[PDB]
This record gives structure tokens, C-alpha cells and sequence, in this order.
């Protein structure tokens, strides 16, 4: 697993206990849109791998019916 | 099934808890001497064998907002507000001492000085203040000194009877207890009176809750909440499709 | 160009860790202090500033780092994987392990102390310094080392990894085992 | 991922940066001497798909010459240095530049910072410093404690009034730095800018000659942001954001139909 | 989403700005009050790709007090005075440190010492008005004299002194029209009130507030509209995110 | 029900009590010898969720020691017995007390 | 001068093209499904 | 068709994408470095003020 290269999102929250001298707290660089796109792509790719496994299953069953 | 269902559920559950903390802030906007509660999420990873892909998040209270509350000028003699930083030391119903910023004081039938929450107000001898029953004019000083006029006495017989115990410790060393009183994180830590705390008599300190600050945080917890519940459904969808690997 | 105070702020997390991954910075100011871990992986940095202080661990994996100057204080570990370091300076206060795998490292300071594990895997180093002390596991697999010094100390396991050792130390006390 | 999903995602990412750029401009609608930034969009690389390689021309209108782009991106947050309005104030230490030119302040790290904001003041030693972090203003202008008035001339000539002595003593002279490309300056916050390679070497001089602007005392420069432009930009950016979301939903539904029907 | 927090800083910046405007209008009748204006600056910028700059919002960095001399109020009281120029009256705080004020509404305590008409702090240097005095005269240089019956020529009971600061805006207001010297305020320069840049004491005169009530009402207009503008960006981002997680 | 729903509801009741107190004062804006009342608010107790049972304190700045509030309430409607202004009337049977005192009926 | 030319993309024109491309795409997918359905049926000929 | 022009430190007139804009000489347009007022004509003429 590799971490994102984007800089962390800095937000000016001077009164927070985690605030630096300048007063900025930093939050993760998670981009919502790419996660939703990754969520869709991962689900679509997962389900199309099931079809290939199902397709190969039928070919083996027919290959076994030969000899009977 | 896949563990991402519970990984997202453990995130949606915390967003509701964070929403509860913001709800308590907005319910306490009119409360007197209320210190706003901060809400934050901590990222905790499940360390062990395998790829580092699962990281839980839990909502926790990192601290409180100790900025000066809104001062309400009321013209009432027994209304006190702390100028700047500082606390008022009071003992609750059980007896354990603690710090408070609610200066909505009152005098009972016996002279004991209490606040709006019923906590007894500590005095110079680290004991509750007990003023003489027949008073004529209470005039609190700026430094906390209470000068009262005995009933029937001439206006020139103004004498001090006590001095409210004002404590200004490090705010980062204080935690709110189960009843709204701030106490030391370290147990058995004496509360030492400060000579820099000032009391502006005749005014009441309100809440420091920023209403818009809570509202703009709400609209982001909802969106983060909705994204995670979509992940729960799409993890359910993936498992249903993969149910066709045992059909044979 | 070089990192400024304002550019430094935009690469720091909440707890004070500087992240410079893939960033185009060439040199850091002298007397540099980092609150937490430092990451200079994949950077064109060829030299670390004198008086450098790191409150955490130094990460320079697959970077262009070549020279570290003496006096640097590192509280955590040092990870110089895949960098261009050719020699290790004397007097580095290292609070953790030293990973020098796949580096052009050739020389090591005499009587070097590693408070953690040590790696010289696939390095062109020809011989280990005399009086070496390792408190963790020593991996010399795939390196050019074939003769150990007269005296050395390893408190963990020793992994040969494939290289052939012919001259073993005369004075050696091992807390673990030796693996080929 | 189907390429249509990522092409639409680039538009969503591009409009997201546009919203963040617009949001900062409306935030600094009352910041003195602020310059509005706009996001610039450009199309991405266009790729020949039905060709093994980039065969030049050769029937571009035919299916062999079909070219599909990779989306869009925000290329630069361009600073628009339009001159703002004037704020007439009664303070004696806030000053304004009429035209091109920047105040020069001394940053703590040694280099000098350039600002258009004129809210200045004095520190304990009497040196003219900014009213924010307190950085000294170049050149150093020390005000004697015997001075009862301060006059800043049209060319930065600062004079003081001393009781018991007619005519005003000159305590120094201000300078304003000009740059060939104002948009190349690097913002560092605090209403400050730094000179970059795209800006050019600083050009100092007296404020009022050599094409420079003139110093106006007891004035300030309002931000040049147009709140109506930002609101109109928000409307367009929001609509483009929603449209690209439909394409992503459309592609996903089409992909869902494939492995479900087949 | 950084867009929400960028606008939140813009909302917080205007809220502080409006607070200063309200305080300026509230103290439109306070004697010797100096109005203050909020100072805005943009937050630090970030490079996402690397040369794209994204701001973080805005904040209020300081509240600069404009120490411009206010108009003159003519009074008939012989104890209230005005410094016609640069200078501060010095009063003795209960803590023992010397406070500085520009409000000139003074009076006498029970022993005749010149004190402030409010909290009652003594004025340094101490001036004691004898009980045989029939009138009090304060010269242009602080020379306090009293007319005593049965004796030709006013006898001098003392001489007031004032203090000038290089940067009056560096003082720390502590309420009650009082200031505390700070590091950036400067070095307190005492002397005769009327020589070496020090102002002249004007007896039976007061220094009105210098607030511009018209400016504050206009400042409320721009602050209110910009505050509402930042809310619109937050609402639009809310609907943009609500559309996406509903559409997908 | 959901805890977030009831926490906000208690805030609504507190304001509704505050409104009824304000309207009472404005209704009695001409009553003779009427002392105004003010609603006094205070928060409700804070509950430890991530500690087993009702155990408290320890690490309150960690997820283990997270404490959640229960809303707000109006604890007392305090009577402000500030002396009021005097009305001079020509009727000889109406009386007034300047300073402390109450008529007895 | 003093103005910038934007894009001439007709948003409605693209959206109505999208919905027609989806339907035509789905109809051809059904043709693929009925092509293999016929092929599976025409396999009992050699199933003596 | 991108007319979002800009001037670099050397004075060459480029657009938002960095493409040098050509002129009458069919060479990229270069302006004198220390300008004071740049006005683009309606027909494309570039007039500058030293």
C-alpha cells in the first residue's frame, strides 16, 4: 500500500490543542471523488472476475461429462 | 463477508457520536459559563500480519474552548464574570471541589453564597462563604473581595467579610467532569488561588459556542456519514454477486 | 531551489512530521530541527545540513541522498534504502536502526554502535570496522563482505544471506544464532 | 476503470479546485490590498486510439483518425492585479500606493517581503512596522519621541513636527519596489509576496518617479474581488460539477448492464 | 472538503470584525476612548502539484487602536481635565503598578487625594487638596493650586505629571479606560505636562470619543454582506456533495 | 430514540421556557411593583460511553474516555428584585416603599 | 479586448447524446446475449 | 483561441498555456522589459508605454 503524494490540507484553527505556532491544524489529503470512483471501479471489476470463474467452471464440468 | 462492511460501520457509528457532541454544544448556547466541547477523530490502524489496509477511526474529545464567553450586563449586584482567564472554585453536592465559570450567584436564607447550579462558593479559608444573615447592601469588589453592609448600619460602615477563591491554572491541564465542573487531570492537585483573576461585578458570562462553527461541522459529518453507508451497501452488493461461485 | 520557512509549513502534519516525497527541494537550511519524523524519499537532495536535528526517524528511501554531516541528531531510526550514500560519518547520534540496503556504501566508522538492527545487504562494502557493536539483527546477505574483524558484538541473529565468511572474530559473544 | 470514468473525474477535480479558489476570494473580500485569483482551465492530452502510433494527419475525420481527450485540469491560479478603490481613514500611519509599486518589509529570515497592504504602525523603538506580525518596513524610518505629528509625502518623504522648532525635520524616505510581471509573485500569506523567477529582479526607486506609484497618507486599498463575479462563477462551477457526476453514474450503469445481462 | 473550511475562516473573520464595530459604537460616549479597526490578512498558500496556489481563507490578525485626539467637551466641574495633545494620566493600580489613562473625569477621596471618578484609583503623583481650599486651579503645566481664604496668592499643593509613549497602540487595554505598558508600547516617558511633546492639562474640559458613527454603520454594511456571501459558498458546497452521493 | 434527537429537543424545551419567561415580563410591563424574572440555564450530565459501564475519569482526551452531554435545561427562573422607578399620582390611598420592604395583606 | 472567450459546449446536446448512446449500447448487449443463447441451443444436434 | 495573455520576466507575450504568440514578423512577440501601460488594439495592434 502506497500513501498519497498530495500535501495535507492545512486549516487555521489557532485554539485547537494540536495547533502549531502559526495556528494551523493539518487534515488528511483524502479526495472524496476518487474514493467514490475507486469504490465503483473496485466493485465493477470484482463482479466481472466472478463471471470468468463461472465461465471456466462450466467448461470443466463439460470436460468431465466426456468419458461418461 | 468482507470486513469493509464493519470498517465503514465503525466510521459511521463515530460520526453519529461526533454529531451528538455538536448537538450538546448548540443546546448550550444560552447556558451561562459554558465551555464549548471540541470533537476530533483519531486514526487507529489494525497492526498485524497482512497488508496495512484497514484503519479504524474513533471520535474523541481533545479539549474544550476556553475563550471568554459573552458577557451579559444585567445590573445585578450578585452577578460576577471572570475578566479574561480564571475560574471560580466551588464544591458540588458530594463535596469534591472543582472549577466553574458560572457567576450567577445567590444568597440563601442562612447567608451561604451559592451559584446557579447550587454549588457552594469557596472563600479565603478554602471553605464555603457564609455571610451575615441581616445584610443591607452587597457590593462585590473587582478582585473578588465581598464588602457587605450590616442591616441598620450607616453607609460608612462598609467592611469586607470574605474574598472569593479565584484559581487560574493551565487550561490544558483541566478536564470537564460528569457534572460540568472542570478539575485537574492529575488527582490530588491543590487548587491554588490567583491574585491576577478579576471579577467584573454586575455582569454574567454566557456561552462561547460558535453557532455557525457547529453548523458548518454538521454539514460535513452528514456527507461523510452518507459516503460510508454507501460503502456498506456496495460491500453487500459485492458479496451477493460472488455468491455464484458455489452454484456448480 | 531550496526549502523556505513557509514551504516547510506546507509539508508538516499535526504532530510535526516533514514530508518531502517527490518534492523538488535541493538543500535544507543549517541547524534544521524537525519535531517528528523526516521523509526525504525520492528527493534530489544530495547533502544534509550541518546541525540537522530530527525528532523522529529519517526516511530517505530511493532518494539521491549522498552526504550526511557529523553532529546530526536522530531520535528514531535511519532508513537510507536505495540512496546514494557512499560513507557513514563518525559521531552520528542514532536512536534506532540503520538500514543501508542497496547503497554504494563502502566505509563505516570504527567501533560503530547500532542501537537497533543493521543492514549492509547488497552493498559493495569490503570489510566491517573493528569493534562493531550491534544490538539487533545483522543482515549481510548479498554483500561483498567475506572477512569479519577480530572483535565484534551482535546481540541478535547474524544472517549471512549467501556470502561466504572465512575469518570469524576471535572474541565474539552472540545472543542469537547464525544463518547462511 | 473505463476511460470515461476518469475523464469525467478530471472535470470534477478541476471544478473542485475552482470552488476552493472562488471560496478564498470571497473570504478575503475585506482584506486591505488583496488581489483576486481566478482558475484557468485547459484541455488535457488528445490520444489517437484507432492507430498503433501517432500517424500524422492521414484521415483524421475517419474512424482511423479518431482522437479522444483525457479531460481537463486547472493550470494556474492567476493573480489579477487590478487597482482597487480607496479607503479614506483618519489613521496617520496607514498609507496607499496609487498604481504599480509594492512596500518592502524585512522578513525574520533575512530576505525582504513585498506587500500592497499599507496598514503600518510603530513599535517600541519607533521604527515604522506593519500592524500585523510587526515586520519592519524598508527603509528603516525611526520616529523621534519629540515628534507631535507625522507627514508622509507623495514620494515617501516622512517628516515630523517638533515643538519649539519651525519647519519639519526629515526623518527618512520610503521606497516602493516594482516588478515587470506582478502575477509572478509568490503569495506567502500575511498580505505578502515573494519574488520568483517568473516575476523578475526587484526594481526599487522613489515612489513618484520612474513610472512608480505615489504614496497617499491616511488611505488604504480595498480588495479588488468582485463578489458578483464569484457568485456567477459559483453557479457555473456547480452546474459543471453536477453534469460530470451524471456521466460517471451513466458509465457505471452501462457497466452494470454488461456483466448482469451477459 | 477545504472549500467549507476556507469559507469558515471568512465567516469567523467577519464575526470578529463586527465585534470591533459594535464595541466602537458602544463606546461612542466614553470619555477618552480611542476607536479600533480590525486588520485582515490572507492565510498561507499551498502548492498542490509542483505551481498552483490555493489560499486557506482569511483571519483578523490585530485590532489597531487609532489614537487620534477627540473633540473637546466643556464642563463646569473643576476636577475633570483633558490633555490637549500627546500624553497619558498615570494612576496607581491596587496591584502597585502604575496604570495609564486618557479619561480625565477625576474627583477627591475622603482624605482629599485626587482619584478617578470610577474605580477610585489614586492619581500619581499624589495631590492632596486641603479642607481650607475654596477653589481648585490646574495650570497648563499641571500646577495644582488652591485658593485659601485669609491668605493672598494661591499655594501650590503639587504638580501633575503625564507620560507619553512612542506607540500608544502597543498598550494593553484592561478596561476602566486604563492601559498597561507592554513590550511594544515603548518606554514610559514622564515629564512636565506641556514640554517635550507632552500635552497640556486643560482643566474643566473632557476628551470625547473619536469614533466615527457614520463609518461604523457603513462598516456594518460591508461586513454583513461579505458574511452572508461566505455562507452561500458553504451552502453551494453542501448541495454539490449532497448531489454526488445521491446520484452515484 | 437516537441520542442526537433528544439532545437537541432538550435545547428546544429550554428556549421555549425562556420565551415564556420573556413574554411574561413584556405582559407585565406596566404592573406596579412587578419584579422581572430571568431563565437560568445549565447543562445536563455527561455520560462515559467507551468505558465499561459508568466508569469515568482517567484519560478524557482519548477515545476510551470520551464523554457525551445530554443537552441543556432551565434550572431556575430567578426574580430580579431591583428597585423600580416611582410614579407620582394624585390618589391619596396608594403608597410606595423606597428601599427594602413588603406590604402585608 | 477586455474579455475572455469560453467554451461552446452545448450541455444539453451532450446529455441527449449520452442517453441515446446508452440505449443503443444496451440493445446491442442483448444481441450478444441472444447470439450465445442460440448457440447453446444449437448444440444438441451433436448430442446423440 | 485562448486569449488569456500574460507577460513573463523576459517580456515575451505568452498565453495561459505558455504558448508564445506570433506577430507581424511571424516571430514570437517580445515587449520592452520595463513597461508601464499595455493596451491591445482591436485589430491586434500592441501599443506599450515606457
Amino acid at each position: 500500500i502506497v500513501e498519497s503524494d498530495k500535501p495535507l490540507s492545512a486549516e487555521y484553527n489557532p485554539d485547537h490543542p494540536l495547533a502549531n505556532e502559526e495556528g494551523y491544524i493539518y487534515k488528511p489529503n483524502v479526495n472524496v471523488m476518487e474514493e467514490m470512483a475507486n469504490m465503483i471501479s473496485a466493485s465493477r471489476a470484482y463482479q466481472t472476475n466472478v463471471q470468468v470463474a463461472d465461465s471456466s467452471k462450466q467448461m470443466l464440468l463439460r470436460t468431465l461429462q466426456m468419458g461418461q | 463477508m468482507d470486513r469493509a462492511l464493519f470498517l465503514a460501520m465503525s466510521g459511521a457509528k463515530q460520526n453519529m457520536q461526533a454529531l451528538q457532541l455538536r448537538a450538546n454544544n448548540l443546546a448550550n448556547v444560552s447556558t451561562t459559563g459554558f465551555r464549548a466541547d471540541l470533537a476530533q477523530a483519531r486514526s487507529m490502524q489494525a497492526y498485524g500480519e497482512g497488508h496495512p489496509s484497514r484503519v479504524f477511526s474513533m471520535t474523541e474529545r481533545p479539549g474544550h474552548n476556553f475563550a471568554q464567553g459573552s458577557v451579559i450586563t444585567t445590573g445585578r449586584d450578585l452577578d460576577v464574570t471572570i475578566e479574561g482567564s480564571g475560574w471560580i472554585s466551588v464544591l458540588d453536592h458530594t463535596g469534591k471541589e472543582g472549577l466553574t465559570r458560572n457567576g450567577n450567584l445567590k444568597v440563601d436564607q442562612n447567608g451561604m453564597l451559592t451559584n446557579a447550579s447550587g454549588h457552594l462558593v469557596l472563600g479565603e479559608n478554602d471553605a464555603p462563604i457564609t455571610l451575615p444573615i441581616p445584610l443591607s447592601k452587597i457590593e462585590i469588589g473587582r478582585d473578588g473581595t465581598i464588602s457587605v453592609l450590616p442591616q441598620g448600619a450607616p453607609a460608612e460602615e462598609f467592611q469586607a467579610v470574605d474574598r472569593i477563591k479565584l484559581v487560574k491554572p493551565n487550561d490544558q491541564s483541566l478536564f470537564k467532569d460528569t457534572n460540568g465542573l472542570f478539575r485537574h487531570k492529575t488527582p490530588n492537585q491543590p487548587y491554588e488561588a490567583d491574585a491576577t483573576v478579576s471579577l467584573q461585578t454586575g455582569a454574567i458570562e454566557g456561552s462561547n459556542v460558535n453557532a455557525v462553527g457547529e453548523m458548518t461541522a454538521l454539514i460535513d459529518l452528514q456527507r461523510q456519514f452518507e459516503m460510508q453507508v454507501k460503502m456498506m451497501s456496495t460491500a453487500e452488493e459485492m458479496d451477493k454477486s460472488s455468491d455464484s461461485l458455489l452454484r456448480m | 531551489y531550496e526549502l523556505d520557512y513557509y514551504s516547510k509549513f506546507g509539508h508538516t502534519d499535526n504532530y510535526g512530521n516533514l514530508d518531502l516525497r517527490n518534492k523538488p527541494y535541493t538543500q535544507l537550511p543549517s541547524g534544521f530541527v524537525v519535531k517528528g519524523n523526516l521523509n526525504i524519499s525520492q528527493t534530489p537532495i544530495k547533502k544534509l545540513p550541518k546541525g540537522l536535528d530530527v525528532g523522529g526517524s529519517l526516511e530517505a528511501t530511493n532518494s539521491a541522498l549522498k552526504t550526511i554531516r557529523s553532529g546530526t541528531k536522530i531520535k528514531g531510526y535511519a532508513n537510507l534504502l536505495g540512496s546514494k550514500i557512499e560513507s557513514w560519518p563518525r559521531g552520528i547520534k542514532l536512536g534506532g536502526y540503520l538500514n543501508l540496503t542497496d547503497t554504494p556504501l563502502k566505509t563505516l566508522p570504527a567501533k560503530l554502535r547500532v542501537k537497533g538492527d543493521l543492514s549492509v545487504i547488497r552493498t559493495p562494502i569490503s570489510a566491517l570496522p573493528e569493534g562493531l557493536v550491534v544490538d539487533g539483527n545483522l543482515y549481510i546477505g548479498g554483500s561483498a563482505l567475506q572477512v569479519f574483524p577480530d572483535t565484534m558484538t551482535v546481540k541478535g541473529n547474524i544472517f549471512l544471506g549467501g556470502n561466504k565468511i572465512t575469518k570469524w572474530p576471535s572474541n565474539l559473544t552472540l545472543g542469537g544464532a547464525v544463518a547462511p | 476503470m473505463h476511460p470515461a470514468l476518469w475523464v469525467s473525474k478530471t472535470g470534477l477535480d478541476a471544478q473542485q479546485t475552482n470552488i476552493a479558489t472562488i471560496s478564498n476570494n470571497l473570504a478575503n473580500a475585506s482584506t486591505v490590498g488583496y488581489k483576486k485569483s481566478r482558475a484557468v482551465f485547459e484541455d488535457l492530452f488528445y490520444q489517437n486510439i484507432n492507430q498503433p502510433g501517432g500517424q500524422s494527419s492521414q484521415n483524421t475525420e475517419l474512424p482511423s483518425g479518431l482522437m479522444l481527450g483525457a479531460g481537463s485540469k486547472v493550470v494556474a491560479t492567476q493573480k489579477v492585479h487590478t487597482h482597487g478603490n480607496a479607503q479614506t481613514t483618519t489613521n496617520a500611519l496607514d498609507m496607499m500606493v496609487e498604481g504599480d509599486g509594492f512596500f518592502q518589509v524585512t522578513l525574520p529570515d533575512g530576505n525582504i517581503g513585498y506587500t500592497r497592504n499599507g496598514q503600518f504602525t510603530l513599535n517600541g523603538e519607533g521604527t515604522l512596522v506593519t500592524s500585523g506580525s510587526g515586520y519592519p518596513v524598508e527603509p528603516e524610518i525611526v520616529i523621534p519621541e519629540d515628534a507631535i505629528s507625522i507627514t508622509v509625502g507623495t514620494d515617501g518623504e516622512v517628516s515630523v513636527r517638533v515643538r519649539g522648532q519651525q519647519d519639519n525635520q526629515v526623518v527618512g524616505q520610503l521606497t516602493i519596489t516594482d516588478f515587470v510581471n506582478p502575477g509572478g509573485l509568490e503569495p506567502i500569506g500575511q498580505n505578502l509576496y515573494l519574488p520568483t523567477g517568473a516575476s523578475g529582479d526587484p526594481q526599487e526607486g522613489v515612489p513618484g518617479l520612474d513610472g512608480l506609484g505615489e504614496i497617499r497618507q491616511s488611505m488604504l486599498e480595498a480588495s479588488n474581488v468582485n463578489v458578483t463575479e464569484e457568485l456567477v462563477n459559483m453557479i457555473e462551477a456547480q452546474r459543471v460539477y453536477e453534469m460530470n457526476s451524471k456521466v460517471i453514474s451513466s458509465v457505471d450503469k452501462m457497466m452494470s448492464f454488461v456483466n448482469q445481462q451477459l
